[PDB]
């Protein structure tokens, strides 16, 4: 019963959405350029700063429920459009059925647009945590750096152009866009004093990833000089330049996406961070480089031993649960749980496009809602008690219950419960690796889900109990409405997500 | 979108725009400069646009006579000893022979 | 596609599968990659001959398809190593009736060449069955 | 180009030959030439007008809905809201409470409705 | 190049090396150019150590010029110098240098760093006063803003015009017969 | 067992009260910072022991070269560092058993000719 | 001849310098030593274009 | 087009078919092409890139449809444990359904395993499986609403079609023994 009228619904929304972002920031950027003399914002209850708060809030959340339905009609293309192609056994018919283009708007950059499902999560992801994001700047912002209200619709334009690309160069070129705003951020709107250095470790380490990338993507090209992303089905790379290419990719994605030892640069960009962006940071831009990791990795043919490279990513997962038990700062704590995930999500891409691509897929988006649930947490903290170290903070729970509460269920599904996706995720990867190599998967349950399970509960655990009877003429009140709701959202996801149809996953 | 001038057009008035706020002057000072920019721009962005289609048209004739010289560069960087042999011996006797047609 | 049909069969239809010797798969993938181009050809070829004599008035409109003529035996000659004849008019019987199937498949019924590829390699995988050593 | 109707000539190729690479009907050169084999370009064009549309709706539905809702119910404090919604007039009340929620759940139904491929003319039996 | 039948094929543009360096050189200069643009609209006696930077802190304009070029220097991606350098890799790896790339990527990397630490000297404690004084009052040169204006221009959004000038420099190029 | 005066090499507080640190790290801000301002903007004085203990670790370094591998234990400190060894030898005697069996192996499969997952292929007119 | 020449300069320029620009502290300094990262990277193209 | 990366090994290739003699490091583009690069990198390199997405997209749905008959098998076990007393139970179960149960094992089904690893032949051979299904599927129609589209007159066609077989096989005698 499907029939082209959802096709041509889906391919609209996905193309005209982007257009709606980009016409959105260009009308709010014009305002802001053509308002005011300089661009920064006027003390005043009349400053164009609350119409660009407004129109970036509203346009973000405005093209999340626009993505939502382009997802859904998505997820029905392709479903229908395997089912045509596998259905038919007669030998004279065949599936070729052409599209035409709408007459109304271009397509940006010459490039037909591709959508995956990977792609399209990585987008929800993009839309979500750039919300919680920019609700989380807002204290942040103040009237030089204003101009960065637009980082996060910035963020959303950059990555759609990602994920809806079928072009080598033009991924490539979108995966490493990411890197001014994010560093611009860091360096303006930073509130600590060494948010300056860690920008710059933040540039360097990120930096040289890139170029490894880059090395990568120049021996593909120069050696194919195709750049369709699907005419390496009729090249074949020999073993040299397939092992060459496949130790680049991973090293340098790896350094974007945290792995041991290169994530010295994580956790001092996340403890000198803002609250606000470190939560964007975690939750998504992490996860750009392992969307790049799976489409080069799937597409070149690669005759190695991934051995090495799952040794890498479990020694990573062992040393952030080691190291979780020492940290008495609750941001740092949380960056460390960050790196433990993220290596584990890249494990579960070591094996090329086997199945263990949809529980890295499932646990790429756990991972997102849960590290900004935990950076957000440790933002309110640090907001209302003006301190985010363990020692200087503790009976967090009988001044503000609601905050005790949302650690304590903060924590309940960090473990794992079932019933959540996290819980999904870790059944995915962990049945794999039963069968791959059950000594190597008990090593890493035992370690991952007691060892650093221990280290990240006792602080907060720590902290949550006890007895506040320092400063009792400082002490907070609780949380507010928004922040309330935005952790009611991240367990709501969380729980519901398990729901979504199983057919993708 | 399709047409140099109006582009070019467009160009200046947001140059000239960005050249006063970078000099935190109003926007309106200096009108007479708006035009101006905006006919700088479009003549000289228009006469650009066919150099760039001209450049390219003597780049691809050039192309034509760098093939010749590629096929005679490859012959005279032979090693001793290979213009003879069985995979460039044709090759060497016609373009010793068949093209010393002076 | 590579099923057999079930001669002692209880009802009207009924197919059994089989799996082609690694020997025919890799004759086969070999010839394709090496004579693609005359595949893609004959696809431009017949769209183009449509366009220009497709016309019930065209001067030409009696001829057609007879320029493809030349791609389809340069595709089968490359496709059986030169042997077997030198047409596809000379296909061995074993493969008549797929040599038949795809000329339906492209020039009568006008079908995708994803379609008609499939009755060509029939044809191919007809003959190397037949022979064996033969072509390798 | 050596790949064209000059210099063939009929009596040169065999009968069996010529009903091979013979033009099929009339009807299916057309459909050949025109690509509407399976669908006609009209049917995608209609179904592109209708896909754009059903984007335009779901869009502006959506915004009003949103800007809507936000502007009703962004006055102040739980006290402020209450009384100033005690002092609304009953139609801008029912406006307040019905915009939004009209807007959202039109957008909704819309996206719903594509999915949902109801006119289907095999309902039967 | 490929003999077929004593038919030479030649898909390889031997005058393409040489349009890369002369892009590197361009982009180089141009970068050089803003960056010189920048330090002459202001006062020159200010500037005479790393340190110095933190004078760059200036108005909205003059400072993230300065930061904008300096990431252009190093090798940022959206910006100028990043198509000079992801070229030169590229045509190294066209040439099966893999040696040389190595080498181009150790000093890419060092020299990414060193124009990137000044970023942290260009932190100041208040708003400096770098401007000359004529007229009781700091001058502001217009025609030097409106040329790093443009140069702010093709810094940022030299990717989308590259192809144009690649044209250009390989037609220039092409008159070389090597 | 630990206990100050004993340990040797295992490090810890001393039990001795100490007089409170005149000099120590302390939060810094970026110049022209915008202050956070939530629940009042009420802000106590930070006790001089917890900073100091804040900061001590994101300062403390290594007084001399080879430090590290004496400080603690000198077999924990070993094993610590060669346990990527340890993980990738453990990974090949598993994939040992993976060979001799033919369960799944530490390879890239390339099973999908490079086609992504639930990607849309299409072509135009 | 030039190759071998070009490539030894190049990696001795390349690993005298490693260490030195970070060691100067004038505005003067940086800007000649910007000149001179960037002409042994143009050196290595040179190298690789006359391969 | 297509290029090459210059090679380093000095070893001597023998062309026999075309009756000549390269070394590795000397090859060019296409030469590289021919003798390096020609290896297969798919189970049916002989289909077409629409005939084995096709083949893909069957081998996943047989991957699917092996471990649905042993979540049957499974399901079909948890019916017998409720209504058969524990008396009787295994005598019951030592028959077809045990003799099920092990033969769809880890080897047969890949039940969780990241990849279930299959030679080309068995690739094919589940492709093959899947097609019989589907063919016996499509010889009664029941594959229009799941498993497949069809417009009106397709469907329509699709009903005279399996009455005129259904009456076929009716009129059909008895298979003798
Ligand atoms: C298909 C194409 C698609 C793409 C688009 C392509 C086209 C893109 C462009 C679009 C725009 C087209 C514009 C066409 C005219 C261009 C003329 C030209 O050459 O420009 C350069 C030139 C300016 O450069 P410049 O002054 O030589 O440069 C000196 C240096 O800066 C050095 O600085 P300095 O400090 O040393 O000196 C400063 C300056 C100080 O002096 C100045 O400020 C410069 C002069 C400004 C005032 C000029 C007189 C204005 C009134 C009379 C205009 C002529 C009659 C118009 C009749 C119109 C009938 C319909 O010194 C001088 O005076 C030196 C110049 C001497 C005077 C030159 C007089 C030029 C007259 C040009 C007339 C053009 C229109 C002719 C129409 C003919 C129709 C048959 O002339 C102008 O631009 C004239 C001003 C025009 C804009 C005025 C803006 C303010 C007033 C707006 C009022 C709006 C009212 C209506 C509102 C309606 C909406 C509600
Ligand atoms: C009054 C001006 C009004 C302009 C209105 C808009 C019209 C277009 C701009 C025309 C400007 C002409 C004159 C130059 C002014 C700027 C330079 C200057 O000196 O200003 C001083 C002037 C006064 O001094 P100031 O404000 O005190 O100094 C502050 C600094 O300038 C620092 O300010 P900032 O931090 O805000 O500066 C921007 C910042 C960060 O800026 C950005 O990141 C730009 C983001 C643009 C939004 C869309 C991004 C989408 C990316 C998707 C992925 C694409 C991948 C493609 C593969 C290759 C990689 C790109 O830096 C960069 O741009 C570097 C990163 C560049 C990334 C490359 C992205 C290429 C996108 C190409 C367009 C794609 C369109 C697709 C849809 C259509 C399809 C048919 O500055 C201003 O008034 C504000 C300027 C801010 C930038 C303006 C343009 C942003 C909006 C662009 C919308 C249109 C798309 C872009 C293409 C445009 C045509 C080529
Ligand atoms: C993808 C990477 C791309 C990298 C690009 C790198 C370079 C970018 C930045 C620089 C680009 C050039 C900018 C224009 C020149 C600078 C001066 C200027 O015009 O502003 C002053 C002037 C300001 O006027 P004002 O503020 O009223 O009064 C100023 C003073 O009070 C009173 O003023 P004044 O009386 O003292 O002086 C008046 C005079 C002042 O202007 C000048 O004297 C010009 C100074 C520059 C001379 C060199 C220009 C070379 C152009 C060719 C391309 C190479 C560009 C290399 C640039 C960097 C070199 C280090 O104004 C003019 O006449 C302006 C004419 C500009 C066009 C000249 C074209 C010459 C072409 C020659 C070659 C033709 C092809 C030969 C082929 C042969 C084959 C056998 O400008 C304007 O009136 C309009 C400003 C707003 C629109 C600017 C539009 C710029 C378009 C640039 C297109 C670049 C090529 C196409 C793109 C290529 C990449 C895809
Ligand atoms: C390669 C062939 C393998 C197969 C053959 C069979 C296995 C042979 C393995 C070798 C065993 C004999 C050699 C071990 C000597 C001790 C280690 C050493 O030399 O470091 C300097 C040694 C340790 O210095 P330290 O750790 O800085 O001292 C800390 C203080 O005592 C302050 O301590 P605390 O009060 O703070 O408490 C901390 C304490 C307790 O710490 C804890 O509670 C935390 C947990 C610590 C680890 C406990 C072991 C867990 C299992 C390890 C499995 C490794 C698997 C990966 C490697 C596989 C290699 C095949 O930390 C210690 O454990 C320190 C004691 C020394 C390490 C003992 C555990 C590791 C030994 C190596 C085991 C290798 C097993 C291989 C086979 C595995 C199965 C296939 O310094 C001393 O001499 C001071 C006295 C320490 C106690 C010695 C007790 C008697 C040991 C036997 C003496 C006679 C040896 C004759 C050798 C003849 C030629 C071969
Ligand atoms: C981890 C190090 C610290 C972090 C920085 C990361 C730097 C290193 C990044 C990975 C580089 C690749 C290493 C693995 C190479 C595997 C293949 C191989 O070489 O085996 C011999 C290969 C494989 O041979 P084979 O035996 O498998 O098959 C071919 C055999 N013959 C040729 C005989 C027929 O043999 C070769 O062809 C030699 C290739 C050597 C290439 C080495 C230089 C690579 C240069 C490009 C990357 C440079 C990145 C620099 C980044 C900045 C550093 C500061
Ligand atoms: C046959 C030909 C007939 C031609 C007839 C002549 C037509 C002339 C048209 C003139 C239009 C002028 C529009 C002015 C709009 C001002 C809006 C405003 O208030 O903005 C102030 C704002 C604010 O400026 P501000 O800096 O003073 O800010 C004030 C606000 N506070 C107090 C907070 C600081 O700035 C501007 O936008 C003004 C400067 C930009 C003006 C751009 C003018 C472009 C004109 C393009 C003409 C194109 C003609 C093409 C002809 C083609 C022919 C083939
Ligand atoms: C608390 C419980 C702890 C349990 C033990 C935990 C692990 C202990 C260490 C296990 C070591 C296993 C070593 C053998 C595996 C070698 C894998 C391999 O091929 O690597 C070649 C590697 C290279 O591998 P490669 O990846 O280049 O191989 C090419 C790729 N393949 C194989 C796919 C074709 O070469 C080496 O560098 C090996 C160096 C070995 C150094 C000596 C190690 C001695 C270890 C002795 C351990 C004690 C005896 C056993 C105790 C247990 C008895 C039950
Ligand atoms: C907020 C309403 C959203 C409506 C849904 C569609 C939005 C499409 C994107 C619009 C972006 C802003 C305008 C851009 C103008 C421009 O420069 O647009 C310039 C381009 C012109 O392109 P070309 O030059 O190539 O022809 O505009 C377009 O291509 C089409 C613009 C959109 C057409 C539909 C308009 C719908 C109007 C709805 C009115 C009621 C809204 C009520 C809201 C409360
Ligand atoms: N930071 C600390 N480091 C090391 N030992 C501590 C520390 N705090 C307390 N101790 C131990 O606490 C005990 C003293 O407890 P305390 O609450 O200070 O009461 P008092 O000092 O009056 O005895 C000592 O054994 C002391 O060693």
């Amino acid at each position: 019963m499907f029939n082209l009228n959802t096709i041509y619904l889906s391919r609209i929304f996905i193309e005209f959405n982007f257009y709606f972002l980009f016409f959105l920031f260009l009308i709010s950027s014009i305002i802001f350029y053509f308002s005011k003399i300089i661009s920064i914002q006027n003390l005043n209850q009349n400053s164009v700063f609350n119409f660009l708060k407004l129109a970036n809030i509203f346009g973000i959340l405005i093209s999340f429920f626009i993505h939502i339905i382009s997802f859904w009609f998505y997820c029905i293309y392709s479903y229908n459009l395997s089912l045509n192609i596998f259905s038919d056994i007669n030998l004279y018919n065949s599936n070729s059925i052409e599209l035409l283009n709408n007459s109304l708007l271009p397509n940006y950059f010459k490039s037909n647009i591709t959508i995956d499902f990977f792609g399209l999560i990585l987008l929800t992801l993009a839309y979500i945590v750039g919300f919680v994001s920019i609700l989380a700047l807002d204290t942040r912002l103040y009237w030089k750096n204003i101009k960065y209200i637009f980082s996060f619709t910035i963020f959303l334009l950059i990555v759609y152009v990602y994920v809806t690309v079928s072009n080598i160069l033009l991924f490539f070129m979108c995966y490493e866009l990411l890197l001014i705003p994010s560093f611009l951020i860091v360096y303006f709107v930073s509130p600590s004093r060494r948010a300056i250095q860690a920008s710059l470790y933040f540039v360097i380490w990120t930096q040289l990833g890139s170029l490894l990338v880059l090395i990568a993507i120049s021996y593909i090209i120069s050696i194919t000089n195709t750049y369709e992303f699907n005419d390496l089905k009729y090249f074949n790379f020999t073993n040299s330049e397939s092992t060459i290419i496949i130790f680049l990719i991973f090293l340098g994605f790896g350094f974007k996406a945290p792995i041991w030892p290169f994530h010295y640069w994580l956790t001092k960009t996340h403890v000198e961070a803002p609250s606000g962006f470190s939560i964007y940071l975690s939750g998504f831009l992490v996860k750009t480089a392992l969307y790049g990791f799976y489409k080069f990795n799937t597409s070149i043919f690669i005759d190695i031993d991934s051995s090495i490279f799952i040794a890498i990513c479990i020694m990573g997962v062992v040393d952030s649960s080691l190291k979780m038990w020492g940290q008495t700062d609750l941001k740092k704590l949380v960056a460390y749980g960050t790196i433990q995930e993220m290596n584990i999500i890249y494990l579960a891409f070591c094996w090329g496009d086997s199945c263990a691509i949809l529980g890295g897929i499932l646990f790429s988006a756990t991972h997102a809602f849960l590290s900004a649930l935990m950076f957000f947490l440790v933002d309110c903290i640090y907001r209302r008690y003006h301190t985010r170290s363990l020692v200087e903070v503790n009976g967090i729970l009988h001044i503000t219950p609601n905050l005790g509460l949302s650690i304590l269920f903060m924590l309940v599904f960090f473990s794992g419960i079932p019933g959540t996706i996290k819980f999904i995720s870790e059944f995915y990867i962990f049945s794999g690796l039963l069968e791959a190599s059950p000594f190597i998967c008990f090593i890493l349950m035992l370690v991952a889900n007691v060892l650093g399970l221990i280290g990240f509960s006792k602080s907060w655990f720590n902290a949550t109990f006890g007895m506040p009877k320092k400063n009792t003429k400082y002490l907070p009140m609780d949380l507010s409405f928004k922040e309330s709701y935005i952790i009611l959202y991240c367990f709501f996801f969380l729980f519901i997500f398990s729901y979504f149809s199983s057919i993708f996953f | 979108m399709s047409s140099m001038l109006i582009w070019g057009a467009c160009f200046g008035l947001f140059t000239r725009a960005a050249a006063c706020k970078a000099s935190m002057i109003p926007l309106t000072t200096s009108p007479w400069k708006y035009p101006k920019y905006m006919i700088v721009s479009a003549v000289t962005f228009y006469y650009f646009d066919w150099y760039r289609r001209m450049a390219l048209e003597q780049l691809c004739y050039n192309e034509e006579k760098l093939e010749r010289y590629q096929i005679r560069a490859k012959l005279q960087s032979l090693k001793i000893g290979e213009e003879l042999s069985d995979a460039y011996r044709e090759s060497f006797f016609e373009h010793a022979v068949q093209k010393n047609n002076i | 596609m590579f099923l057999n049909p079930v001669k002692d069969s209880e009802f009207d239809d009924e197919v059994k599968g089989f799996v082609p010797s690694e020997g025919e798969v890799r004759f086969v993938a070999n010839k394709n990659k090496e004579c693609g181009y005359y595949l893609q050809g004959i696809e431009q070829c017949r769209r183009k001959m449509v366009q220009l004599a497709g016309d019930s008035s065209s001067q030409f409109h009696s001829l057609g398809f007879l320029p493809c003529k030349r791609l389809v035996d340069a595709h089968y000659r490359c496709m059986t190593d030169d042997k077997f004849g030198s047409t596809i008019e000379e296909v061995p019987e074993i493969g008549l009736d797929s040599a038949q199937k795809f000329f339906d498949c492209t020039f009568q019924q006008l079908k995708p060449m994803q379609s008609c590829r499939r009755f060509f390699d029939q044809v191919v995988r007809d003959v190397y069955r037949a022979n064996g050593s033969q072509l390798i | 180009m050596n790949i064209s109707y000059t210099g063939l000539k009929l009596e040169d190729y065999s009968d069996e030959v010529i009903r091979k690479y013979k033009f099929p009907n009339s009807n299916e050169l057309e459909r050949f030439l025109n690509r509407e084999q399976t669908l006609t370009v009209q049917q995608h064009k209609s179904a592109i007008k209708l896909a754009q549309q059903d984007f335009f709706a779901v869009a502006g539905l959506l915004s009003v809905g949103s800007l809507s809702y936000i502007f009703y119910n962004s006055v102040g404090g739980k006290v402020i809201r209450d009384r100033i919604r005690a002092s609304r007039t009953k139609a801008q009340k029912v406006i307040v409470l019905a915009l939004a929620f009209v807007a959202n759940a039109a957008a909704l139904i819309i996206a719903r409705n594509a999915i949902t491929a109801h006119n289907f003319g095999w309902q039967a039996a | 190049m490929s003999i077929f039948s004593n038919i030479w094929i030649n898909n390889d543009l031997n005058s393409y090396g040489l349009s890369i360096l002369l892009l590197n050189i361009i982009n180089y200069l141009i970068v050089f150019m803003l960056i010189l643009s920048v330090i002459l609209l202001t006062n020159l006696s200010k500037f005479k150590s790393l340190n110095q930077f933190k004078e760059f802190n200036s108005y909205n304009f003059i400072l993230y010029s300065l930061i904008f070029s300096l990431l252009s220097m190093a090798g940022i991606p959206p910006l100028l110098g990043f198509t000079g350098k992801f070229l030169a890799i590229l045509y190294s790896s066209f040439k099966s240098q893999y040696l040389l790339i190595l080498f181009m990527t150790i000093l890419n990397i060092f020299g990414m760093y060193f124009y990137i630490q000044n970023l942290r000297f260009v932190v100041k404690k208040n708003k400096s006063s770098i401007l000359n004084y004529k007229n009781y009052y700091v001058n502001i040169n217009y025609s030097i803003t409106l040329n790093i204006i443009l140069l702010n221009f093709f810094n940022f959004f030299g990717i989308l015009f590259l192809s144009d000038l690649i044209i250009i420099l390989n037609y220039i190029s092409s008159y070389i017969y090597i | 067992n630990y206990h100050y005066d004993f340990c040797g090499r295992a490090y810890m507080g001393n039990p001795a009260v100490q007089s409170p640190p005149k000099e120590f790290f302390n939060y810094h801000y970026v110049p022209d910072n915008y202050p956070d301002a939530l629940s009042g903007f009420r802000i106590a004085y930070r006790d001089p022991f917890e900073v100091q203990h804040v900061f001590a670790y994101e300062n403390w370094e290594y007084q001399y070269d080879g430090q590290w591998w004496s400080m603690g234990s000198l077999a924990c400190n070993v094993l610590f560092f060669c346990t990527p060894l340890f993980l990738y030898l453990i990974l090949q005697v598993e994939e040992l058993n993976s060979e001799k069996r033919g369960g799944t192996s530490n390879k890239f499969y390339h099973n999908n000719a490079g086609f992504f997952h639930f990607q849309i292929y299409d072509n135009k007119q | 001849f030039f190759w071998i020449i070009l490539l030894i300069i190049s990696i001795i320029g390349i690993f005298y310098i490693i260490s030195i620009i970070f060691d100067i502290n004038l505005f003067k300094a940086f800007l000649a030593y910007s000149t001179i990262i960037n002409s042994i990277s143009f050196i290595l193209l040179i190298i690789a274009i006359i391969f | 087009a297509f290029g090459g990366f210059r090679q380093t090994d000095n070893s001597l290739i023998i062309d026999d078919r075309r009756k000549i003699i390269l070394n590795t490091r000397s090859l060019n583009d296409f030469q590289q092409k021919i003798y390096l690069r020609n290896f297969f990198t798919n189970y049916r390199p002989d289909l077409s890139s629409y005939d084995y997405f096709a083949f893909k997209e069957k081998l996943r749905i047989g991957e699917l449809f092996l471990n649905e008959y042993r979540k049957r098998i499974n399901n079909e076990v948890r019916r017998a444990a409720i209504l058969t007393p524990t008396s009787s139970l295994r005598e019951k179960m030592n028959h077809k359904i045990a003799d099920q149960i092990l033969d769809l094992s880890s080897p047969h089904v890949r039940g969780a395993h990241f990849q279930a690893v299959r030679s080309w032949t068995d690739a094919s051979k589940i492709v093959n499986y899947v097609e019989e299904k589907q063919t016996k599927i499509n010889k009664y129609g029941l594959q229009f609403p799941l498993l497949g589209n069809m417009t009106e007159e397709q469907c329509a066609s699709k009903e005279d079609e399996v009455y005129q077989r259904l009456l076929k096989e009716m009129q059909k005698p008895p298979k003798k023994a």
